[PDB]
């Protein structure tokens, strides 16, 4: 990357460029840019300017027709494959067809047939994303496949489905029974009534995903009764998820084979994710369901269940026995196995799964990840949310920095209380109590109060303010960004 | 407690229970703005219309009663 | 069946007292001893028979109604509850009676109109709220053609209250209501008593009305304007002094609607005198803050000349509005310090700083605050150094003021203004007048240890004759006086440990321990109380009476029956606990320990806490290895044990509390139950640690054994609950449930509302989805008995945390009739 | 294995769901104060360069509700009221010399969450400033008196009680009346009936009513003053300027239709939504207003309404003596849709929209002195009157915010050539 | 016999005597008063302004919910302050 190292204050910065790999540069001044920097790139000439001096997330946005769902990253091709459904909609094919038949309409008013204001009603298609998108219907969809490469701006491929057809799952993944060829298996629904819901049925379409990730080329559309909202890869064939039904898939020269099912899941499946060896189903409403694959017989055996009920939006797999999964009410919560649990078994389940976390964000979650977000840093839990948020939890390395925060959030919950009167401690614990969560946002708020208040929090604490102030700091440097160059 | 609405009794049937947390989570619907967001993006419909709707079922929901 | 009458109620309700029937009118009356219903009964009694008389307010008509209520809200025995009780029913049914009060107004008037200036404060607002709601329920015309032939009456007392009642029906019906009368009135050619009590009313309405008059203030203004070039001095005088009042409750906006009023003021002040002038120059007062900057400069510099020939006006009430104004003028931005400094200063020292002006209390309270804004603009060493040689006076009084004042003074602005000469100047007139007291004068105090702190570090080398003077007058005047100086010395100890002169504070501690064997308790209070703050600041070896000395003297004094030497004594205690432990033995300090066991349980807040914070400091030094195990009285044992438990780890002495568990008495199981509540309650967070150990106890106790053990041990699980909550303790609470809920069937209300509690603290802890899943199964159950008890438990869940239960709730199809699906919580995107 | 996490955020909400504007900094510069879910955040829209700057963003720790700003008689430096997700009403002053909300006031009058009974959810206050009104979503609505005390500080009163049983309320909204006794009218709908009628007839021909409470002040009391049913269920109002400026009353936006209702003896004045020219929707949808913005002028006033197609009307009111004669609306531009707008001096509109990326736009025009159909409520037809959608004509792109709102799928990983990972964003 | 006031509490802040001087109005629990307690305007009226919250006599301090009640929400309930359900005095 391009870092930009200076000092400020006798302190230095080496803040890097939110931008692509850049070849050279040398320092520019015109009148059109005073202050700027000229940078080549690989077969590019750029001139820049660097305004804004705080760091932040910045972005570079590739518009799309309809609202996505879910993208997944092919290996080899490392570009994206991106379902775009929408209700209330019309398909491209449905507004030719539609905004024409008006124009046929048009002329049988029959007045004086000498007037062609179809001319100028078929000739502008006004531009959809300032004026509004023309949809409607309650039982009409668009949905919508797109191979989009993530360097540039660029879409590979675009393959528009039928009128009332709506894509909820996507995958990327390859088959034992086949060579090293990738599919792309799309779940897709029929004639949804959203409220009240009634489904007429779902379809899975397959693809071959030729010319390493650049086309897609129509393989065999296999039907279903309800709409399968959940597909996985699974040793070597795909794990599909049809209404409440878990269905164990392997591929076939005319349609996806089934072989295997279990119907003993609650409710309705949203999401499943898998260990190599388990099985994670998130139920729509009943939390997450263990579920074991035998390899001999291919029977789903449930050998666990939640305690609690989850209205769950997304997850992820910490380890081979815990799940951080997120809440349509804005809750985030950590669900571990016991060390005990047997998985080779045959209210819900005998052995249950205890939740060691609780944690109410106060935004609905739709992203888990854990990964690392800068070199030489430690893994975080990033997630991300419905209002446009990015957040991280972060795990404590000694009891003394835990014992030390959480002294820090019981004095600032006193002393610096919320804004509009509401409890803290209540606020995190509004549908869950808070279990083994500190909330950093309040903690950082500590160089917001009055100097005297954070002499009497440092002091009782037996700190100083500045000290404080850098041990909060240390966070971000071990989990986050921090561009102090000493 | 017996002024508290949602509040309940012995004699207190399936309808008036269901009505109850049914017009409860409507309005926490409106209250809670990412909730409002989810189902907004769910059926394409601006919020405001979203709300509305939510308003119009308060009366309406699980229909009459026997 | 009747209430209980009272002697004077005979009067009012005598037609009740025998059994008659059939009468007409006399129904009517007798079915309106209703209002004895309300007046003497219970809030039952009060509350329906209050619905009773409203319902039937029209049927009654107002004739009867206030033929009866009148004569009770006259008599001079009527408790003020009891009016207030007949104010709320008076405006019940004067909301009903809309226009039948008409042809009754003046008859409440009269009746009313006195209430508006009655010395209490309470019976004020009700002849204003009676007189409001009365405005309300007549029209406008209705009080205006009543109240009218009464602005012209020749008696001044009927003008005034007719005017009040004015600004009350102009507060009630708002002020563009009653602009159009004031209007005409203020300007009434047939006598000038009417003028004079229209302007009165527009005073009054700013008096009432306060800060709401600020979109009306130019109609107002421009109503009563003229009334200052007319002709009758008294007319003049009431509109000057009503500017003053609009300019008052306007403040600080509203300075464009004086506009037409400014140029007059101004030139009237040169044409008038007496106490006209005194009512101009009020206005003028009132007036400037309300001025922008440059402006407030020169209108203040265009009153100031006869300002400042009025400081030396014979009439009291001149002076005191000219001092009211200096303080007004200089209060504002506008007017500059220099100016203030070159013009006003001299000649207000000159003539309002006088020996006559310390004898009134008026004129001292007045003189002193004026002095002291004028000090928060020109300096605080400009002020004070024109009075310190008055320090130095032989009239008292005089020294009292002027200490006053350069208390306040350098209470404000500190001492960095001070000069040296200033500095010596204040240390010898502070010593004189401190010396020569005729009593104990607190101002004196107040000024000795304010200037004292406020030089800080720049006393010290006046300490020597300080502590000289304190030890004088704390061996003098026969222990009358002694307390003030242990004050003095208790104010001072801070400072006199900055200046690094710990030797004085020595022969202090030596002085006033050998003073400890005080008979007058409220003396020994300040002495306890001047060690105590000798030993917050010294170092532990600097004491000159030595701790191995110092507290076996303080330890008999815990038996004093004083509060103050009780308070003072068990501090000093606990500082020497908390500081220098390591100067007294064990023995000694368990012996005070059950010195102060008694004491937890006293009556005054200050020396409960206070023993609280001493015995956790004992604990601490001693530790908690060996205390009694348990000793009549336990409750003050189990605060003991609670301390223990707190400042030291609970660790120490559960294992011990739980071992006088085992024993097969029950009296002390049920003990231990209780310390163990009082226990958990009081540590809060600390016992997320120490559940496990207490599950078994609780466990054989929480089963049914004595009724006491469940309700108890119930408790105990309550206040578990919510100090541990939000500490991740969900599985051992979530255990404990398990056994509570077999309890929940019982009939003894105390158990049952223990139960109860400790389900609540079981729900804000483990949360609402577990107590409505324990709670779902009986919400339909076939029984009553068991729908009842769990669809009360479903509203203390319901009650509390209802938006979390959304998340909660079960799916439940929809049957053929309803639609029972909550669709948008199941949608998937 | 002890797990003890730590929660922190890196990127703060970006989607706005309120927007007021004033000058909260007690200065002739307008700002913004705009709500995120969770965040209170002050920004300063700059009349040179046409930029948003945030100028201050405090975490509240709590779901707010509702948002409005005050103004005291004869005072330069409005305040915020703000009704949570608390049982507590709050009064907010901005400080530009500590850069911080001092919070003024704060209330306890019910239980903590988004309830059905506790207030929080309307908040309306007296365009004059002397009262502000709280209320829930059903049955509970609290009055509270603000008055400056001698030195300019801000006061507050007890609550009075407004509750009426079994009553549903679509929007709350202060009336603007000359220093008269504070009125608020409101949507309200009974359902007392049709939970009593198993048959259903109940639940139909049961409409909403326009209701105003007035605030007695003489008598210290406010009481259920006026109602009147309307004809069809309407989304929200706004506040017509009345007093010395224009003609006191209501704006009812309703399914289709727009209503001027003035209550004493001023008539209904309805109006028909303008549809787009050739609709590619569905006819047998309707249309609503999705928000609306309000300026106010010594000379003029005039309305700023949103439909749901992005649809931004000027509408105008004639009037004659004190009555209004017509609602004469005016095809003005066509933005995203907003979940909030505000219109400020030196001619700028700020447009939040309710998803994706907020606007800034200047004023070109006011609408008129073009040649487009200007339609009237007195035009008579029966069929809607029609437009032609065009381009920006009347506003100019000034500023765009960008906003990640709502962001639906996440992909951390290292795509491009560099080494610290990117957030890939669906 | 004795109940709560449970009317809307106002601005008038509630106080105690010094035999009352630190319990909770609800539970009596002397540990952590917490929050302060509110009174309705009718209860602090005239003869009743200042008077204690509990027993009624001559307030000394001010009175404040436990941590217990203010965990449980019981401070956001109607104004505290006891009354008999007998005569007025
Ligand atoms: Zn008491
Ligand atoms: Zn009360
Ligand atoms: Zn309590």
């Amino acid at each position: 990357r391009s870092w930009l190292s200076y000092s400020y204050q006798s302190r230095f910065h080496l803040t890097p460029l939110s931008y692509e790999t850049l070849e050279f540069a040398s320092g520019f001044a015109s009148e059109q840019c005073p202050e700027g920097i000229v940078a080549i790139s690989t077969n590019t000439l750029r001139i820049l300017a660097l305004e804004k001096l705080g760091a932040v997330f910045n972005q570079v946005a590739f518009p799309l027709q309809y609202t996505p769902r879910k993208f997944v990253i092919h290996p080899e091709s490392n570009n994206l494959i991106i379902i775009e459904t929408d209700h209330n909609a019309y398909t491209e094919a449905t507004k030719a067809q539609r905004k024409q038949q008006m124009a046929e309409e048009m002329v049988e008013a029959a007045g004086e047939l000498a007037a062609e204001m179809a001319a100028a009603f078929l000739n502008e298609n006004l531009p959809e994303s300032i004026f509004g998108a023309p949809k409607a219907g309650n039982g009409q969809w668009a949905s919508v496949i797109r191979v989009m490469n993530p360097i540039q701006g660029n879409t590979l491929d675009l393959v528009q489905l039928e009128q009332n057809e709506a894509a909820f799952s996507v995958a990327v993944c390859r088959f034992s029974n086949t060579g090293e060829d990738w599919y792309v298996l799309v779940g897709v629904a029929k004639d949804l009534i959203l409220n009240p819901r009634s489904v007429a049925g779902g379809f899975v379409y397959t693809y071959k995903l030729v010319n390493n990730g650049e086309k897609l080329e129509f393989l065999h559309k296999t039907p279903v009764e309800e709409v399968p909202a959940a597909i996985a890869p699974f040793q070597g064939r795909v794990l599909i998820g049809v209404g409440k039904l878990l269905r164990v898939y392997d591929l076939g020269k005319k349609k996806l084979l089934r072989k295997c099912e279990n119907k003993h899941i609650a409710n309705y499946i949203s999401g499943i994710q898998t260990i190599g060896h388990r099985v994670i189903v998130s139920d729509v409403q009943e939390s997450f369901i263990w579920v074991r694959y035998k390899r001999n017989e291919n029977q789903l055996i449930i050998f666990a269940d939640d305690t609690y009920p989850r209205w769950v939006t997304t997850a992820s797999l910490l380890d081979y026995d815990t799940v951080a999964g997120a809440d349509k009410f804005g809750n985030i919560c950590v669900v571990r196995l016991p060390p005990n649990t047997n998985d080779e078994v045959d209210n819900g389940a005998s052995q249950k799964a205890e939740v060691i976390m609780n944690y109410h964000v106060g935004e609905t979650v739709l992203s888990l990840q854990k990964t690392t977000l800068i070199p030489g840093g430690s893994e975080s839990l990033v997630y991300t949310t419905l209002s446009g948020g990015i957040g991280i939890l972060v795990p404590f390395t000694s009891h003394e920095d835990h014992d030390f925060f959480q002294h820090v959030e019981m004095h600032l919950r006193s002393e610096h209380p919320p804004l509009c009167g509401r409890d803290h401690l209540s606020f995190r614990s509004y549908y869950f109590p808070v279990k083994n969560v500190i909330d950093g946002d309040l903690c950082e708020q500590f160089n917001s109060m009055e100097p005297n208040k954070q002499k009497n929090v440092s002091e009782e604490l037996d700190r100083t303010p500045p000290e404080v102030s850098k041990k909060l700091e240390d966070i971000r440097t071990r989990y986050a960004f921090d561009y102090k160059d000493d | 407690q017996s002024k508290y609405i949602g509040t309940g009794h012995a004699d207190t049937t399936k309808w008036e229970w269901l009505v109850n947390q049914h017009r409860d989570s409507y309005c926490s619907y409106m209250g809670h703005f990412d909730l409002l967001n989810y189902f907004a993006i769910a059926e394409n419909e601006s919020k405001a219309r979203v709300r509305f709707n939510l308003m119009e079922k308060m009366l309406q929901p699980c229909g009459p009663p026997a | 069946n009747l209430p209980f009458l009272k002697p004077d109620d005979i009067q009012y309700f005598d037609k009740l007292l025998v059994d008659v029937d059939e009468s007409e009118e006399q129904k009517e009356r007798k079915i309106m001893k209703l209002l004895l219903k309300i007046k003497n009964g219970t809030p039952p009694m009060r509350k329906a028979a209050l619905r009773q008389i409203t319902d039937k307010a029209r049927e009654f008509g107002a004739g009867p109604l206030f033929n009866q209520i009148l004569p009770l809200l006259m008599s001079p025995t009527l408790e003020d509850q009891e009016r207030h009780l007949l104010v709320k029913v008076i405006d019940r049914i004067l909301y009903k009676l809309d226009d039948l009060v008409r042809p009754y107004v003046h008859k409440i008037l009269v009746v009313i109109e006195p209430l508006l200036i009655d010395e209490d404060y309470y019976a004020r607002v009700e002849g204003r709220e009676i007189i409001s709601n009365l405005a309300k329920a007549a029209g406008l015309a209705t009080m205006i053609s009543t109240m009218r032939p009464d602005i012209d009456n020749m008696d001044e007392y009927v003008r005034n209250t007719t005017a009040r009642a004015f600004a009350v029906v102009a507060s009630a019906l708002g002020i563009p209501s009653l602009l159009p009368f004031l209007k005409a009135v203020c300007k009434s050619k047939k006598s000038w008593q009417a003028r004079h009590t229209g302007i009165k009313i527009v005073q009054q309405i700013a008096i009432l009305m306060g800060c709401a008059i600020l979109p009306h203030l130019r109609s107002l203004v421009e109503i009563i304007e003229h009334g200052l070039v007319d002709e009758q001095q008294k007319v003049r005088t009431i509109s000057a002094l009503a500017i003053a009042a609009l300019a008052e409750a306007a403040t600080p906006y509203g300075i464009e609607s004086f506009d037409s009023v400014l140029k007059p003021l101004w030139k009237g002040i040169r044409q008038h005198r007496g106490k006209g002038l005194a009512a101009f120059l009020k206005a003028i007062g009132y007036l400037i803050p309300l001025m922008d900057a440059e402006y407030a400069n020169y209108y203040t510099r265009e009153v100031m000349l006869i300002l400042i020939r009025e400081f030396q006006s014979p009439d009291e009430e001149m002076k005191k509005i000219v001092l009211k104004v200096v303080k007004q003028c200089c209060g504002t931005d506008g007017v500059e310090a220099n100016y203030i400094k070159t013009e006003i200063l001299p000649p207000f020292f000159k003539h309002f700083w006088q020996h006559r002006m310390a004898l009134d209390r008026r004129n001292y309270r007045q003189l002193v605050d004026t002095t002291v804004e004028l000090a928060n603009k020109v300096g605080a060493a400009e002020i004070i150094s024109r009075i310190v040689d008055d320090l130095k006076d032989e009239a008292e009084q005089y020294r009292k003021m002027v200490m006053e004042t350069i208390e306040k003074i350098m209470g404000n602005l500190g001492a960095a203004d001070i000069d040296h000469k200033l500095e010596e100047q204040l240390i010898d007139g502070i010593l004189y007048a401190f010396q020569e007291q005729t009593t104990e004068d607190s101002v004196m105090l107040n000024g000795f240890g304010t200037v004292v702190n406020a030089l800080g570090k720049r006393v010290k080398p006046y300490l020597p004759q300080i502590c000289g003077t304190v030890l004088w007058r704390l061996n003098n005047k026969s222990a009358k006086v002694r307390q003030q100086a242990a004050d003095l010395i208790s104010r001072t100890a801070v400072v006199m440990k900055t200046c690094q002169e710990e030797k004085l504070m020595g022969h202090l501690g030596v002085v006033l321990y050998e003073y400890l064997g005080e008979e007058y308790p409220e003396v020994l209070g300040s002495i306890l109380g001047a060690l105590k703050a000798i030993v917050n600041v010294i170092g532990m070896h600097k004491m000159t009476p030595p701790i191995k000395d110092l507290l076996p003297r303080l330890t008999p004094i815990l038996k004093n029956r004083h509060e103050k030497v009780q308070e003072n004594c068990i501090d000093l205690v606990g500082r020497i606990a908390d500081r220098g432990a390591e100067y007294v033995s064990a023995r000694e300090w368990m012996r005070i320990c059950f010195e102060l066991l008694e004491l937890l349980k006293a009556h005054k807040k200050a020396i409960r806490r206070a023993t609280v914070n001493t015995f956790g400091y004992i604990a601490k030094a001693i530790g908690p290895h060996d205390v009694l195990a348990t000793l009549q009285n336990r409750v003050c044992t189990t605060v003991a044990i609670a301390i223990v438990a707190e400042t030291c780890s609970p660790f120490t002495v559960l294992p011990a509390l739980m071992n006088e568990y085992r024993v097969p008495e029950l009296n002390v199981q049920n003990g231990v139950l209780k310390s163990l509540s009082f226990l958990f309650e009081y540590i809060g967070e600390m016992g997320k640690d120490y559940i496990y150990a207490v599950t078994p106890l609780l466990e054989d106790a929480l089963m049914d054994r004595d009724l006491v053990h469940r309700q108890t041990a119930s408790a105990v699980v309550q206040h578990m609950s919510l100090g541990v909550y939000g500490f991740g303790c969900e599985d051992s609470l979530n255990h404990l449930l398990n056994y509570v809920w077999p309890n929940v069937f019982e009939t003894s209300p105390h158990v049952i509302q223990a139960v109860m509690g400790a389900l609540e603290g079981l729900r804000v802890a483990i949360g609402p989805c577990r107590m409505l899943q324990y709670c779902l199964q009986g919400l339909f159950h076939p029984a009553r008995k068991v729908r009842d008890v769990y669809w009360k438990i479903y509203n203390s869940i319901y009650i509390g945390s209802q938006d979390a239960l959304i998340a909660h709730y079960p799916r439940i199809y929809n049957d053929d009739k309803n639609t029972y699906i909550r669709y948008e919580l199941d949608y998937i995107l | 294995v002890d797990m003890f996490l730590y929660n922190l955020t890196l990127q703060r909400a970006t989607g706005i769901s309120f927007a007021i504007h004033g000058n909260f900094s007690g200065t002739k510069q307008q700002e913004i104060v705009v709500s995120r879910g969770k965040i209170l955040e002050l920004l300063r829209p700059d009349p040179n360069t046409g930029k948003v700057h945030t100028l201050l963003t405090v975490e509240v720790f709590g779901v707010i509700r509702s948002l409005m700003a005050f103004r005291l008689t004869g005072g330069t430096k409005d305040y915020i009221v703000v009704g949570s997700d608390s049982g507590r009403i709050v009064i907010l002053e901005y400080q530009p010399s500590k850069n911080m909300f001092e919070k003024i006031h704060q209330e306890t009058f019910g239980k903590s969450g988004c309830r059905r009974i506790v207030p929080g959810q309307f908040l309306a206050v007296d365009p004059k400033g002397r009262a502000v009104m709280i209320s829930a979503i059903e049955k509970q609505k609290l009055v509270y008196i603000l008055n400056r005390d001698a030195a300019a500080r801000l006061t507050i009163s007890s609550p009075l009680e407004a509750h009426k049983a079994n009553t549903l309320v679509y929007h709350v909204v202060g009336v603007d009346v000359g220093f008269e006794n504070p009125m608020f009218a409101c949507l309200e709908m009974d359902y007392e009936e049709a939970d009593n009628d198993p048959t259903g007839e109940a639940a139909a021909n049961t409409q909403q009513t326009l209701t105003f409470y007035e605030l007695d002040l003489g008598l210290n009391h406010v009481v259920r003053k006026y109602s009147e049913p309307l004809e069809e269920h309407g989304n929200f109002l706004i506040t017509v300027p009345g007093g010395s400026d224009g003609p006191s009353g209501v704006l009812i936006c309703s399914e289709n239709y727009i209503t001027y209702k003035n209550f004493g003896d001023q008539p209904d004045i309805r109006c028909p939504i303008p549809r787009r020219r050739n609709d590619l929707d569905d006819p047998e949808r309707g249309m609503i207003f999705v928000c609306s913005a309000t300026h106010k002028t010594k000379s003029m006033f005039f309305f700023l309404a949103q439909t749901e197609q992005g649809d931004i009307f000027k509408i105008t009111l004639e009037t004659d003596e004190d009555m209004v004669t017509e609602i004469r609306l005016k095809y003005f531009d066509t933005v995203p849709v907003a979940a909030a707008m505000c219109v400020l001096k030196t001619g700028f509109l700020f447009v939040a929209s309710e998803f994706g990326n907020h606007y800034l736009y200047q004023i070109a025009h006011l609408g008129d002195d073009d040649e487009e159909p200007e339609f009237s409520s007195a035009m008579p037809l029966e069929d809607t009157f029609f437009f032609q959608p065009r381009p920006l004509k009347n506003l100019v792109l000034v500023d765009e915010l960008d906003s990640l709102s709502p962001i639906l799928f996440c992909q951390i990983a290292d795509l491009a050539n560099e080494d610290t990972p990117q957030l890939y964003v669906a | 016999d004795l109940i709560f006031c449970r009317k809307q509490a106002g601005v008038a802040i509630g106080r105690l005597c010094e035999k009352c001087d630190g319990k909770c109005v609800i539970c009596d629990s002397y540990v952590r008063p917490c929050t302060l307690v509110r009174i309705c305007d009718e209860c602090n009226y005239g003869s009743y302004q200042g008077r204690c919250v509990i027993c009624g006599g001559p307030g000394v301090s001010d009175a404040y919910y436990c941590k217990e009640c203010t965990i449980q929400e019981k401070d956001r309930d109607g104004c505290p302050k006891i009354v008999n359900l007998g005569s007025s005095k």
